[PDB]
């Protein structure tokens, strides 16, 4: 196959630390995510994320009021714009201090920001999008104004609505009321007057009331009457009234002011809304057990979205419904391992927190958290059948899911107790091995008994390593004692092979074609041996491909930290040709596993906020006390439950405290799809999806000289030599063609099409028509190609089977989907009127 | 070593695995997927002892006969199979 | 200073130094050299790691074993073992990885146990 | 124009022009240094390094002939309309143009430098001074200087400013006269004569920093300095020999630095343009030297290719630094020191680019997926024989791959004094750089120092070895490189042959590095132990496959497999790698000569450039060539691929480059130059291309408008039933529109207070949500009914919420008990005609289904739509019927196929 | 002696089963007291190796 993988998008958490948006449509919610910024489309269910990466984690989402422009600032003020509907990065500009507050004009021309005590306003540059006749700069923003006329912390920014004044809510207790340019009847005044600091300052939509939000939870109403001795009128005060939320400071409000209501989210994590200038109680309800960290409100205002930090925690709710959009939850725990399912549509993750959950790999989703689970939650593996999920962990048990029924139909435990930390299942279905670190011997149970079959030995160690073979006749398992054993479990002799090996076994993975098996040790080295023959026929010394690190509180160089130099986890392709290996390093090895070599490496994260990212840490960190990120900084925090330190003295693996200031990058588990052309992998920021980028490459096949897209266009249309338009379109390999000449061809002439077309070209059809199916709107048309080539070439796949089992791998499932999605709803329907109009 | 095992039971309903789903604006199942009742048949209605009625029996196989037109035959065989339970017990 | 790499190599109950300097291309066991240390039948054993690798990679080591125990066999299988092993562990150090990546693959194509000595427990189908 | 490239920035250009720099302190705590690019100005802060602060937009029209720096904007003028060229005078302010100044109109003169103070600024042109006001900007008078003679009335030299002289400009003129003008009235007001008048033309002048003291500089040699108003001379220097007069003087106005114990003030520094040493002088007994500092720049040569000279010296303001810029694209800061006398100062910022033009350029391949990705790090090999890492990220961390203390060998040597010299000191002139990080080990590639060129591995396995190989000009080894450190690498690979190498190549995996001579020997070297291990040809027939000629263009696959080695009479070889045998050959020898070749990983193809002005794409895997481009009317100077394969961009040496879509086989676009271009490089991610160019020090980037603007460009030039397009998301819940808003409720209800607010505040466009699209449903779909076509009607309903079309759906109705006021016949008979017309079937199936699901009393009661329901069961039957046998049949025969062993 | 070992599992020499630790903190209980040992390219390791006179360099 080709290994040409581009970074698809990101996925398996759904909010981190940062500002909420929405589109000005309504329907798209830009969340930030680590570094980066994930759109989901909530009336078509789709998600995707933007190609750029912060160094740090995002601290502010900005957007144009058109749509089009989105600027995000990182943590140090690194900001970058770029195009939404062409999702491409155009500029990248520094503001030099820490961006605390972020605003763009809703006229569109000017947005403000805060940096921790000034006040910019800057112009927003002139783009490739809008102009016709124009480029990229050099230095595209102009700054309009500054305002260091302030005292603290600048906390929100809030425009007008005819974009010509701007209010300041601060940190300093007074709220500020500036102008763009130097109006007549103007001076730029303060409005004191509070008791812990203003969280918002918002205007109302007659611009005469202006509403401030404070911290301590009173929200008071500023309005230009005369002062009480009667030209002479000041901004003062006409009413206050507070928010009784008992012990709790409200960390975000909001407010709309087109409709007048005021959303408030607390600390306790109850947030309220109000219809404001009246302030009578709509309603209010917990969404989080935590806090609530940002509130944003819908441009039409029937919408709210709310982040919690601390955990994943993004939840919309429709107030007048009174009902949750979507109550989204990210992994807040390492992501201990994954596994796709057989279909290829979903992937499930299970974390140490103690939930597994199914991600949707379209819309980016959950769509069920498993939560029986007391402990944390390591190996979980699908079965063959894909309708089956049997899932390991640290409370003792290995238990067995039916996710068409989402209940636990099975838990396994051993007699005397252990807390298992790796686990196989035979592919049929019917046997679980797990094994753990407290002893040695290796758990046999069956799902359709329940009880416990055997306990495998002959391990001098613990077993850190379980494979069942994909034919299902031989277990694999690898065990510290440096050894690895093919046990025979289903013949009438229970036999067992040992692989003596030279360091501790780390992870075991199959070919798909069963006869080869790749096992990684904890030198750094991959050793490719065979099952029938039970000899190494390959192997790849594999410490310096990986070797990337140096950690704060690491006191080696990063070539010479040992560590993170081995293999945690190996998963061969879907085609069996290529190794994909990651362990705790920041860099994705690709190994062929034929030729040896490492085909491509990757990078899991840029993210400087994360902890082993670059080996090569600068010495301006360095103060004379450690770096500056170890430095203990917990007492310079406003809130009392942000200040108590809450952690155990020594707990690597986790922790209710988890302090977990700058975490480690490490890869813990990795899967290629079923379908193809895809993988991901578990690292602590998320859970990437890497995929194949071959529409914005070009690649031919086989190419001549005499084949362009006008000489294939011109063989289809004036000469009508259907087969030979398609066999050159192939050859060019360029989809909009392929698309083009596939549909020009006509439905009758697809038999003889099918009847003389090469089977060098049959994979690649069956690929290219299993697309079509599950993407364009022309159902019976690709039907009828599928027909004519299996119909055709039916021997030859049945003779091959293993060359092109990807291939009728995602033909089955996109007639699976035409299978139920249409119908099942035709059978219904017309055995309903059968019944109606037979009365 | 993790905790002794204790019983604990969760009372599941009988609506649509859409219910168990988490908040989203639309089911990631199908059209087809979403009317699967979380519970089985099996737990919907089980043909047994104690659900039967006055005159009749029910049978391993889960079909009702009534005790007035056994004959003697199947009553002596139904008597030996019952007592060779009673007996392995 | 030196260019030294000191290689263990085991069966039975014969062991095997071998130490493999930067010298002329001489290989000696217990003194004695290689052509004269062993049955006569079993020195194909012996060279077998020098004609799998070629003696353009032996033209520039010297090595040195010594050993202990075992039978004639078991002495034999050590020597091999030592000699295989004591040079990929040189061109380890003191050349390139692709060529220790190269010695390696060689190897263990033919037979893995002149890499790694497989002992024989006891483990009769239970 | 063009219509792909846009310019961006010139980079690797700090000051290559005469201009001189100017400085301004800004605060108590930092200097701005604003030099010209050319076609822009760059400020430099000194307390931050000199790191970039501004660069001036937009580019000037003309070339920039001088500025100044007043208190935040940067004045500059333009422009020699002695030769065409459109000339002006605009001010910057944070590097855009805030203002322009009305030049007059008979000026036909090039302006050569400005000056403010007061409330004035004067622009010295050539025999003319333009004035301006500045509060206003607007033009005030001019003063015309006279002459007898025609040489006289030059104003070489300049004009300056004494500081508590109230409006008055001193002028030197091409005669030995500087002439004080009071510029509120235009009036000349004295004239001062040049002492033993054989010294002729008046070269500088500057004022001290005692009172009415003035520093002129003679083209014959002296420096005078004397009282302007009492016009007598205080001291008289002879401080330039008559072919290396005086250019640029500047006073240190610290208090202290001379008297041989430091702690005396009277320090003067001066230099000549056609030097590269600075002269220091202590004023206070009769005016001695104290110091010459020697080859602070390049000392220019008529002879030699590399520029040199010294543009401007400054002192800073009451500071010990000494800012120098010169020709040779290079601005230093040299400090006294306090405490050991230094009659000499140490450097301490430097800046610097190439003193020659580039010759060579390549974009470094991406860290893997890091966040120099590919489009940082740039390295150009000059024509002054450095090898430069530029940055495109920040102007600041770019810095020259040292070959070693070469400035310490130089010094050591007597280079700096006055043999060959400091450009001779390096390794050739760079033909071309190839490299691969796969193994660049950073900082700590082999720690601790190596020998550098040569002519211990567990530690290089360890952390990692060269990156970057070098063919040179006429030399022949092929040099090595580390990378990461910035140095010079510890190997240089000989040919073999003994001719000089002419191609050179490194490994994907970043091990091994081929070296190709001039005379056909190919050899391949480890890097990590820098050991030749395999030749090609080794030692068709095996043993004999040796090119005859030159060998330009090997390239490595970067699976090990084949090395694919181009000649330059002929034929291309593909060799295999572990053997060292050729394996395949194509020979057009008889009529091309290839002269470069380029190669696309992750496309498997190849570019040859040929001598016949052709460009030859083959795939190298089915060893044919795929296609040949023929638009080149001059030689091939450098052409290079896009990452994504889909162009090949060739600059030739007519000065057009070439964009040639490789998919279509066309043109795109071909964009005539100023310079014939030299050398190309594309970003390994699609923005920058580079072009360095044939006369110009420093490279220029354009960007690529296609990633930004979609450009429409392909102008060949020369000089059944169907789904719907609906969202499956959308009808899969309008089917399910119960139990996903059950899920949706919250588990605990919201504690809504018992005063409720009845009458909430209205939401959404008019009362409704603001996704149904606005301008009576039922009207819809009974004026539809009322025409045949119901397309209105299902368009309509197509594009709803899901809750608005079950509201939609469920609020029909029977009515008044005709057949042409209901709705349920209709929507029956709607679906019916999408049904014939096949159209939307999932669609008609999941609305039928909850048509049916909420309406089936009424339309089980009623007889009046039965025959509708019949007349579309008839049509559903059969188009089932069809459709799920095709589904079925497709369904298990790949179901069996999957596993046909049971 | 503690001091010692503070120094040693600080530079980075002790893993605790397959995962180096850096932490002089973590608490080792009673079956992973069987678990703790050496990590994988250590000096102190080639150390007792040189002493016991097993120093294999494979």
């Amino acid at each position: 196959m080709k290994t040409n993988f581009k970074f698809s998008n990101l996925l398996g958490t759904v909010y981190c630390r940062g500002n909420l948006l929405f589109s000005p449509d309504g329907t798209h919610l830009f969340s930030p995510v680590g570094n980066r910024v994930t759109v989901f489309n909530l009336v078509e269910n789709k998600s995707y994320t933007f190609p750029f990466a912060h160094r740090k984690n995002i601290s502010r989402i900005g957007l144009t009021p058109q749509g089009n422009l989105l600027l995000s600032i990182d943590e140090d003020g690194q900001a970058i714009l770029t195009n939404v509907p062409r999702r491409v990065v155009l500029y990248h500009f520094s503001f030099k201090s820490p961006v605390t507050a972020l605003a763009f004009s809703p006229s569109g021309r000017h947005f403000v920001v805060g940096l921790k005590r000034k006040i910019e306003v800057w112009h927003v540059p002139s783009t490739p999008d809008t102009n016709e006749d124009g480029d990229l700069e050099f230095a595209p923003f102009v700054r309009h104004h500054t305002h260091m006329q302030h005292f603290d912390d600048v906390r929100h920014l809030e425009w007008s609505s005819d974009s010509r004044f701007f209010l300041s809510a601060s940190k300093d207790l007074t709220a500020r009321i500036w102008s763009l340019d130097t109006e007549e009847g103007f001076v730029p005044t303060v409005l004191s007057g509070h008791r812990q600091g203003v969280v918002g300052a918002y205007f109302s939509k007659d611009q005469e009331t202006i509403y401030t939000v404070s911290k301590d939870g009173a929200v008071f109403e500023w309005k230009y009457v005369a002062k009480p001795g009667h030209e002479d009128m000041q901004w003062r005060i006409v009413n206050k009234h507070f928010f009784m939320q008992n012990a709790a400071t409200l960390r975000c409000a909001a407010y709309h002011a087109e409709s007048n209501l005021l959303v408030a989210g607390f600390s306790n994590g109850i947030f309220g809304l109000y219809e404001m200038p009246d302030f009578n109680l709509i309603h209010t309800l917990s969404i989080s057990q935590n806090e609530i960290d940002f509130v944003t409100i819908n441009k039409s205002g029937e919408w709210l979205a709310f982040g919690a930090s601390k955990l994943g925690q993004l939840l919309v709710w429709e107030w007048q419904s009174e009902s949750y959009i979507l109550k989204q939850q990210g992994h807040f725990d390492a992501m201990n391992s994954l596994v796709y399912s057989p279909d290829g549509q979903r992937i499930v993750t299970a974390a140490d927190d103690g939930k597994i959950k199914v991600w949707d790999v379209e819309s980016g989703f959950c769509i069920v958290t498993f939560t029986e689970h007391t402990s944390g939650v390591t190996a979980c593996e699908f079965a063959k059948k894909g309708s089956v999920l049997f899932t390991a962990s640290l409370d003792g048990s290995v238990r067995a899911w039916d996710l068409i029924r989402y209940r636990n139909f099975r838990t396994f435990t051993a007699p005397e107790r252990l807390s298992f930390t790796c686990m196989a299942v035979d592919p049929s279905g019917e046997v679980i091995a797990a094994g753990s670190i407290d002893s040695f011997d290796i758990h046999i149970w069956s799902v359709q008994t329940g009880q416990l079959l055997d306990r495998l030995s002959g391990h001098e160690g613990p077993v850190s390593s379980l494979a069942f073979a994909p034919d299902g006749s031989v277990l694999v398992s690898g065990s510290w004692d440096r050894t690895a054993r093919i046990w025979s479990i289903f013949s009438r002799t229970q036999t067992s092979e040992p692989l003596q090996l030279q360091s501790d076994v780390l992870d075991v993975a199959f070919r798909p074609d069963s006869k080869q098996i790749a096992i990684s040790t904890l030198d750094g080295q991959l050793t490719f041996w065979s099952v029938s023959e039970a000899q190494q026929v390959s192997g790849v010394d594999g410490r310096r491909d990986v070797s990337g690190g140096r950690r704060i509180t690491d006191r080696r160089t990063a070539a010479n930290v040992a560590g993170t130099k081995n293999f945690n986890t190996i998963r061969y392709s879907m085609d069996g040709t290529c190794l994909l290996a990651g362990g705790n390093s920041k860099y994705i090895c690709l190994y062929s596993t034929t030729t040896m070599v490492l085909l491509k490496k990757f990078t899991v994260s840029v993210n400087l906020s994360l902890s082993g990212t670059q080996e090569f840490l600068n010495s301006k960190l360095m103060t004379e006390a450690g770096p500056v990120g170890l430095l203990d900084d917990q007492g310079e925090a406003s809130d009392l439950e942000d200040r108590i330190d809450r952690s155990l003295p020594g707990s690597k693996r986790g922790d209710p405290g988890a302090r977990k200031k700058f975490p480690e990058v490490r890869v813990s588990g990795v899967a290629f799809s079923p379908t193809g052309n895809s993988f991901c992998a578990a690292s602590t920021e998320g859970l990437l999806v890497y995929s194949l980028d071959n529409t914005v490459q070009f690649d031919p096949f086989d190419l001549n000289m005499e084949i362009t897209p006008a000489s294939t266009l011109a063989v289809l249309e004036k000469e009508k030599d259907y087969l030979k338009a398609l066999v050159m379109a192939f050859r060019l390999n360029e989809a909009g063609l392929i698309t083009r000449v596939y549909q020009a061809i006509p439905y009758t002439d697809i038999g003889l099409v099918v009847e003389q077309f090469p089977t060098v070209y049959v994979p690649r059809l069956l690929r290219f028509v299993a697309a079509q199916t599950e993407q364009s709107p022309h159902m019976e048309f690709c039907l009828l190609w599928i027909r004519a080539l299996i119909d055709k070439h039916g021997p030859w796949l049945a003779a091959n089977r293993g060359k092109v089992d990807v291939e009728l791998r995602v033909v089955a499932r996109a007639v699976a989907k035409m299978r139920d999605e249409i119908r099942r709803l035709a059978d219904e329907n017309v055995y309903m009127v059968d019944y109606l109009l037979n009365q | 070593k993790p905790k002794p095992p204790a019983p604990t039971l969760t009372v599941v309903s009988d609506v649509a695995t859409v219910a168990m789903e988490d908040a989203q604006p639309a089911t990631a199942q199908g059209v087809a997927g979403g009317e699967t009742s979380m519970i089985a048949p099996q737990e919907v209605y089980a043909p047994s002892k104690d659900t039967a009625e006055k005159g009749e029996v029910v049978t391993k196989a889960g079909i009702p006969i009534a005790k007035q037109e056994m004959s003697r035959e199947e009553k002596l065989r139904r008597r030996r199979r019952e007592k060779e339970r009673i007996r392995k017990a | 200073s030196v260019q030294a790499v000191q290689v263990f190599g085991k069966k039975k109950n014969a062991t095997a130094v071998a130490r493999c300097v930067q010298g002329k291309g001489l290989i000696k066991v217990n003194g004695k050299p290689l052509k004269l240390f062993a049955p006569e039948i079993l020195r194909a054993k012996l060279y077998e790691p020098i004609l799998i690798l070629g003696t353009d990679k032996f033209a520039d080591v010297d090595i040195r074993i010594r050993v202990a125990g075992g039978g004639h066999t078991s002495q034999v299988y050590a020597v091999r073992q030592a000699i295989a092993k004591s040079i990929v562990a040189y061109y380890a150090k003191y050349v390139d990885e692709h060529s220790k990546n190269l010695l390696k693959q060689e190897l263990i194509q033919f037979d893995r146990s002149l890499l790694v000595a497989d002992p024989r427990r006891c483990e009769p189908k239970k | 124009g063009s219509a792909i490239f846009a310019p961006y920035r010139t980079i690797g250009l700090i000051s290559p022009t005469g201009v001189p720099f100017t400085s301004i302190p800004l605060g108590k705590t930092t200097f701005q240094i604003t030099t010209s690019v050319g076609r822009a100005l760059q400020t430099y802060d000194l307390k931050r390094g000199l790191n970039l602060v501004f660069v001036t937009r937009p580019q000037t029209p003309s070339d920039i002939t001088a500025t100044h720096a007043w208190k935040e904007r940067v004045y500059a003028a333009f422009g020699d309309p002695r030769n065409g060229e459109p000339q002006g005078l605009w001010v910057f302010q944070r590097g855009k143009k805030v203002a322009e100044l009305p030049l007059p109109s008979d000026l036909d003169q090039p302006i050569k430098q400005i000056l403010i103070f007061g409330g004035w600024i004067v622009a010295c042109a050539l025999t003319r001074i333009e004035v301006w006001k500045a509060a206003t900007l607007e033009h005030y008078t001019t003063i015309f200087p006279a002459a007898s003679k025609k040489g006289d009335n030059e104003l070489t030299g300049g004009a300056i400013n004494m500081p508590t002289f109230l409006n008055k400009i001193f002028v030197g003129r091409k005669d030995g006269w500087v002439e004080i003008w009071n510029v509120s009235t235009g009036k000349l007001i004295y004239t001062l004569l040049p002492p033993s008048p054989d010294c002729g033309a008046v070269t500088c002048l500057q004022p001290t920093p005692a009172l009415s003291l003035l520093a002129i500089a003679y083209s014959g040699g002296p420096l005078v300095i004397q009282n302007v108003l009492t016009d007598k001379t205080v001291l008289l220097l002879e401080a330039g020999t008559d072919d290396a007069p005086v250019t640029s003087i500047s006073f240190r106005t610290d208090g202290l630095g001379a008297g041989q114990d430091g702690r005396k003030d009277g320090v003067m520094a001066t230099a000549t343009s056609v030097s590269g040493d600075v002269t220091f002088w202590d004023l206070n007994k009769g005016g001695r030297i104290m110091g010459v500092l020697r080859s602070a720049h390049n000392p220019p040569s008529r002879h030699n290719i590399v520029r040199g000279g010294i543009s401007k010296i400054e002192f800073l303001a009451g500071q010990p630094v000494i800012v120098t810029s010169g020709l040779d694209n290079s601005l230093k800061t040299w400090i006294f020191d306090e405490s050991p006398f230094s009659p000499v100062p140490r450097i301490l910022h430097q800046r610097s680019g190439h003193a020659a033009p580039v010759r060579c350029l390549h974009f470094l391949p991406s860290d893997f997926d890091g966040a120099e990705g590919g489009n940082k790090w740039l390295l150009s090999g000059g024509k002054d024989r450095s090898l430069w890492g530029w940055s495109l990220r920040r102007d600041g961390q770019s810095a020259e791959l040292s070959q070693g203390a070469i400035r310490k060998k130089a010094r050591k040597m007597g280079l700096l004094a006055g043999t060959t010299t400091l450009e001779d000191l390096k390794a050739p002139e760079i033909t071309c750089i190839a490299s691969s990080l796969n193994r660049d080990g950073g900082m700590g590639a082999i720690p601790g120092k190596q020998m550098i060129w040569d002519k211990n591995a567990e530690l290089s396995g360890n952390t990692g070895w060269e990156s970057v190989v070098t063919a040179h000009k006429d030399d022949p080894y092929a040099r090595t490189w580390f990378w990461g450190r910035r140095r010079a690498g510890r190997w240089a690979f000989k040919t073999g042959d003994g001719e000089p190498v002419s191609t050179v190549a490194i490994s994907s995996c970043g091990t091994f590095a081929l070296v190709g001579s001039t005379g056909g020997s190919i050899d391949m070297f480890n890097l990590q132990s820098g050991r030749h291990r395999q030749r090609f040809p080794s030692r068709f027939a095996p043993g004999t496959g040796r090119h005859t000629n030159a060998v330009t263009g090997i390239v490595v696959d970067p699976l090990n497999r084949h090395v694919v080695s181009c000649s330059l009479d002929g034929k291309v070889k593909f060799w295999d790698f572990i053997t060292g045998n050729l394996v395949d050959e194509i020979d057009w020898a008889p009529m091309t000569k290839i002269i470069g070749c380029r190669y696309h990983p992750g496309n498997d193809l190849i570019a040859f450039a040929c001598d016949d002005r052709s460009i030859r794409v083959v795939d190298i895997e089915t060893k044919n060539t795929i296609r040949e481009f023929w638009g080149c009317r001059g030689d091939i100077n450098d052409f290079c691929f896009s990452p994504d394969g889909r162009w090949i961009v060739a600059a030739s040496q007519d000065s057009i480059i070439r964009v040639w879509d490789l998919p279509t086989a066309h043109l795109i676009d071909a964009f005539r130059l100023e310079q014939p271009c030299t050398a190309l490089a594309f970003s390994h991610t699609g923005e920058y291309l580079a072009g360095a160019m044939e006369g110009s020090l420093g490279v220029q980037i354009w960007t690529n408008r296609t990633l930004f603007r979609h450009v429409p460009t392909r102008q060949i030039s020369e000089s059944m039933m169907t789904l719907s397009l609906v969202p499956r998301s959308r009808w899969q819940t309008l089917l399910h529109i119960d139990i996903i808003k059950a899920r949706n409720k919250p588990k605990e209800p919201p504690k809504a207070p018992e005063k409720a607010p009845f009458f909430l505040p209205p939401v959404g466009q008019n009362g409704i949500s603001s996704l149904i699209p606005q301008e009576t449903f039922t009207s819809k779909l009974l004026v539809g009914g009322a025409k045949g076509d119901y397309t209105d009607f299902i368009e309509h309903l197509k594009a709803l919420p899901p809750a608005a079309a079950d509201l939609e759906l469920r609020s029909l109705s029977i009515g008044n008990g005709d057949e042409a006021t209901n709705e349920l016949l209709h929507f029956i008979r709607a679906l019916t005609s999408r049904l014939v017309a096949r159209r939307d079937y999932e669609l008609t199936q999941a609305w039928m289904t909850v048509f049916l699901r909420l309406h089936f009393d009424l339309i089980m009661e009623n007889e009046e739509l039965l025959q509708a329901l019949g007349e579309w069961r008839e049509h559903q039957a059969r188009e089932r019927d069809r459709l799920s046998e095709l589904v079925g049949y497709c369904g298990g025969v790949v179901s069996f196929l999957r596993s046909p062993r049971t | 002696t503690v001091q010692a070992a503070t120094k040693l599992i600080e530079q980075g020499h002790v893993r605790v089963g397959v995962e180096e630790v850096r932490d002089p903190a973590f608490l080792v209980t009673r079956n992973m007291e069987d678990f703790v040992t050496w990590t994988v390219g250590s000096k102190i390791k080639q150390n007792i190796m040189k002493y016991r006179d097993k120093l294999d360099d494979f």
